[PDB]
RNA sequence: UGGAGAGUUUGAUCCUGGCUCAGGACGAACGCUGGCGGCGUGCUUAACACAUGCAAGUCGAACGGAAAGGUCUCUUCGGAGAUACUCGAGUGGCGAACGGGUGAGUAACACGUGGGUGAUCUGCCCUGCACUUCGGGAUAAGCCUGGGAAACUGGGUCUAAUACCGGAUAGGACCACGGGAUGCAUGUCUUGUGGUGGAAAGCGCUUUAGCGGUGUGGGAUGAGCCCGCGGCCUAUCAGCUUGUUGGUGGGGUGACGGCCUACCAAGGCGACGACGGGUAGCCGGCCUGAGAGGGUGUCCGGCCACACUGGGACUGAGAUACGGCCCAGACUCCUACGGGAGGCAGCAGUGGGGAAUAUUGCACAAUGGGCGCAAGCCUGAUGCAGCGACGCCGCGUGGGGGAUGACGGCCUUCGGGUUGUAAACCUCUUUCACCAUCGACGAAGGUCCGGGUUCUCUCGGAUUGACGGUAGGUGGAGAAGAAGCACCGGCCAACUACGUGCCAGCAGCCGCGGUAAUACGUAGGGUGCGAGCGUUGUCCGGAAUUACUGGGCGUAAAGAGCUCGUAGGUGGUUUGUCGCGUUGUUCGUGAAAUCUCACGGCUUAACUGUGAGCGUGCGGGCGAUACGGGCAGACUAGAGU
């Protein structure tokens, strides 16, 4: 890079990439553990991992990681995947 | 630009006394050149060209400038030959001529060109300044007590003042009541042949 | 943001300006959203007109004037009546009416006769 | 309110019918020539390769700090203390997605116009509302060291924050059940109970300086996606299509959706031109034309697409990410051979290609933009200047008298004629350039110093303009410094002489020249035009020679060898209805510039500003039913039995 403020911003992009990669990857495991609970047919852990997965999706939406409309799509899918059981 | 040449030679060819009065013309009222005595061929294009060549060297207007006068004369409502000379009579050096502040058409142009006239207290030096209704055309302060201007004070009788302008006394300032319509134009040219020239 | 700005649209040495409710992400002579006045800084006072009931619309909804337009809205009293300042009257001055084309022409008749 | 023709088929004529010319225009080039000013405008070819400088930063009123400047003090005669105005490097915030450039790609929802979004997003700005609360661990910088030729990079200690991380409460996050409004099928908005949940940040003050933080109701702006209709050539391209076309369950996205996936169903497109080939950015507009049309997309303005070629993402409200990242490829340069760096289709500029297109200019004064409380800093955007008659417009190169019509020139029926009032001479006026001299409007602003509390505001001053000692004003000397170019057989304005003899050569047409050439070369004269004039190229006109306006087919080019028949086009008489075609009105839109009309400002004009038209169309409301059509009938004359 050539402009002084683009060497400065190439470093601040790489921190925010490593920050957002770790937060998004935590949501894929917390969705998965609900999927492996609801597909087994427990209704015990899945009703108390629904409260904890949806609570992480809202916190990533306030940290500027996913969008507020994306949190509202994944929470409504998993809450409707509890009432099937 | 300007022609700046023999003024009789381009009045012999058109067969019409353009400048007012000539003794060089009417001694040879036939067209110039070494073949100046033979008869001409009656073409329809010649009678429309040499009618437009009248209007240029009468007023000292060039072809690229005279053509623009046609382009708005044909565009104003009314007629076309009427409004061609209407926007041609209102040139400032023509107003100085008809007011009698000169003798010929060329000397009425240098008096406008060399800065001897204001209009509304505005120092003009353009010959093609089209005056309008109510335009006073005054004269400069330095222009008085000068030889070619006070020659135009005792010679205020030999040519009439047209009905559309009006000259006043010891303050030589020319007042314009309205634009000239048709009848108070001096007519050496017919007007329905310049109109038929540019339609070719 | 929404910027009320000036737009250069005269000759080379004669900058006739307009007053245009434009966007900040826009060049000068782009699409205005509503042209609400003109400003001619070559006359002897100057020539200033603001619509004064549409400039009250854009100020009441969030337009930000640029710094020479902020001077002009204080002159025509449209800035003061939006805020609540005491100077709600117009401190704008217009040029003096010159004697017209007909009245000077008739007066030159009676001066010679 | 606006329409012109002429030459050439024949011994002659009238037709048909080509070809050719007279007009206008240009981002032009070329030839000859060249005075000035105003105002526009200038790589059309190689989206070819690029040396050098510049084109995006800012904030100490977010934070730790002290390399530079300035001080208080202290010491040495050149060392200290960040605490102290200020500030290199560094962390953090916002900007860097705008602004500028280019037209390679795209026949497409890319663009134009009109609608949809009950299928969406929207930083900074405005406004209504609640809130700003507990804590926690690090690292850049610093310092000490390791690796590397460089570009850069490892490790240990150490310091913050509005950087980062974890809790509390806070409805427009979600699930289930309701109520009340609505409609256009999914539904949408407003509410209620119950169950789960989601925020933040402080800094500064000559003490009412002041700036901020988060979550939400609503506006404003910008954007996404989808649809009707419209704008090229080709059938010597007629079968294309399998995530293709539709459904369900999930995934996905800001959002609907085969966008993705699994299974099921067998579709979808096409002679109203699908699939394919060729070419092309589109539009406002521009040039032409009486108009209808035809050609075009250059300056300026809107939109799209791309940034050395191909692909991919990250950050973020927002990404084709020109002056970011990663990878592969081609080409240039460095190397210690292990490895590294680079992208002018930004502004000037260089090479190359070409018939052809400019300065390595000045300045933030103005307007626009970025950050900052602000002062300011940044801005090759921009405002202007340089060069080229490149175009348009304006003005000069003298004027008033003046025959002895002088010399000279050419022609001469040898008498004269003509250049020619043109020169000579006399006389007058200085526009432009020239010399000297005063010298701006663009600046009711941008800053400092006083009354004003604050915001605001004059009474009122200092200084502040790149253009520029310019534009313009005043004064001086003298006609003084300044004209060309093509054409002259007809079309087509305008003719004689001599030289040359089918030679030299001319020409757009068809023709000219073979010993008296108005057609070739010179001279005199003429004519058109004028700082320009001619040629070449390209486009429209004339061309009613693609004919809607506005043509034809026995013999001139032109009726299929004849019938039957599918799609299509068109339809007798008459009653009722619908109101799609048609038509009236009204509202919304048809951006600004351009164009026409009316006036105003530049000394006029070009140029420019303002008002009204134009914007042929399209969308919503409300009228009309004569005609065309739809629907429900009737009749018998066409047609058939
Ligand atoms: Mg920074
Ligand atoms: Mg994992
Ligand atoms: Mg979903
Ligand atoms: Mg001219
Ligand atoms: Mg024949
Ligand atoms: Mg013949
Ligand atoms: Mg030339
Ligand atoms: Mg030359
Ligand atoms: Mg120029
Ligand atoms: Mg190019
Ligand atoms: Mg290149
Ligand atoms: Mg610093
Ligand atoms: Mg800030
Ligand atoms: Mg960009
Ligand atoms: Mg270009
Ligand atoms: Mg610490
Ligand atoms: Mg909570
Ligand atoms: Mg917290
Ligand atoms: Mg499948
Ligand atoms: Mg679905
Ligand atoms: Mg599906
Ligand atoms: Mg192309
Ligand atoms: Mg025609
Ligand atoms: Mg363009
Ligand atoms: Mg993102
Ligand atoms: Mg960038
Ligand atoms: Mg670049
Ligand atoms: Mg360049
Ligand atoms: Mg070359
Ligand atoms: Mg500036
Ligand atoms: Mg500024
Ligand atoms: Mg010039
Ligand atoms: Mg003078
Ligand atoms: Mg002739
Ligand atoms: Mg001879
Ligand atoms: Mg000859
Ligand atoms: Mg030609
Ligand atoms: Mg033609
Ligand atoms: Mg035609
Ligand atoms: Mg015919
Ligand atoms: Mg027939
Ligand atoms: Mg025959
Ligand atoms: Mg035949
Ligand atoms: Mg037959
Ligand atoms: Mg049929
Ligand atoms: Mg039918
Ligand atoms: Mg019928
Ligand atoms: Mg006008
Ligand atoms: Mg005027
Ligand atoms: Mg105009
Ligand atoms: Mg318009
Ligand atoms: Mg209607
Ligand atoms: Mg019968």
């Amino acid at each position: 890079a050539n402009i002084k403020s683009q060497q400065k911003r190439n470093r601040t992009n790489e921190r925010a990439r490593l920050r957002n990669k770790a937060v998004k990857s935590s949501l894929r495991t917390a969705v998965r553990a609900f999927r492996e609970a609801a597909h087994a047919g427990d209704k015990a852990k899945a009703a108390e991992l629904l409260a904890s997965t949806n609570r992480k999706l809202d916190k990533a939406a306030s940290k500027g990681v996913i969008h507020k409309n994306q949190a509202a799509n994944k929470k409504s899918a998993l809450a409707q995947a509890l009432n099937k059981l | 630009a300007r022609y700046t040449g023999p003024v009789t030679r381009k009045s012999r060819r058109l067969r019409t006394d353009l400048v007012g009065g000539d003794q060089a013309f009417e001694k040879r009222p036939y067209p110039p050149g070494q073949h100046g005595r033979a008869r001409i061929k009656e073409s329809e294009y010649l009678l429309q060209l040499q009618e437009k060549q009248k209007a240029r060297f009468t007023y000292g207007v060039m072809e690229k400038q005279f053509r623009r006068y046609y382009e708005e004369a044909v565009r104003q409502p009314g007629k076309t030959g009427e409004e061609l000379l209407k926007i041609l009579e209102s040139r400032l050096d023509n107003v100085i001529y008809r007011a009698g502040l000169a003798r010929t058409r060329r000397m009425a142009r240098q008096l406008v060109s060399h800065g001897h006239f204001n209009v509304n207290g505005v120092h003009v030096n353009v010959p093609s300044y089209r005056v309008s209704q109510y335009d006073i055309v005054d004269v400069r302060d330095k222009s008085l007590n000068t030889v070619p201007f006070q020659i135009a004070r005792e010679t205020a009788g030999e040519r009439p003042i047209p009905s559309w302008l009006q000259v006043v006394g010891e303050r030589q300032r020319v007042l314009i009541h309205q634009l000239p319509e048709r009848a108070q134009i001096d007519v050496p040219l017919t007007e329905q042949l310049i109109v038929e020239y540019y339609s070719k | 943001a929404v910027k009320i700005k000036l737009t250069r649209l005269g000759k080379i040495r004669n900058p006739q300006y307009r007053v245009a409710v434009a966007d900040a992400r826009t060049r000068r002579d782009g699409r205005a959203i509503e042209v609400i006045g003109r400003y001619h800084p070559k006359e002897e006072p100057s020539l200033i007109e603001i619509n004064s009931e549409r400039a009250q619309y854009w100020l009441s909804v969030g337009a930000q004037p640029t710094e020479p337009v902020l001077k002009l809205l204080k002159i025509t009293g449209d800035w003061q009546k939006f805020k609540g300042l005491p100077g709600a009257q117009g401190r704008l001055k217009v040029a003096a009416p010159k004697p017209s084309k007909l009245e000077v022409f008739n007066a030159a008749l009676a001066a010679a006769d």
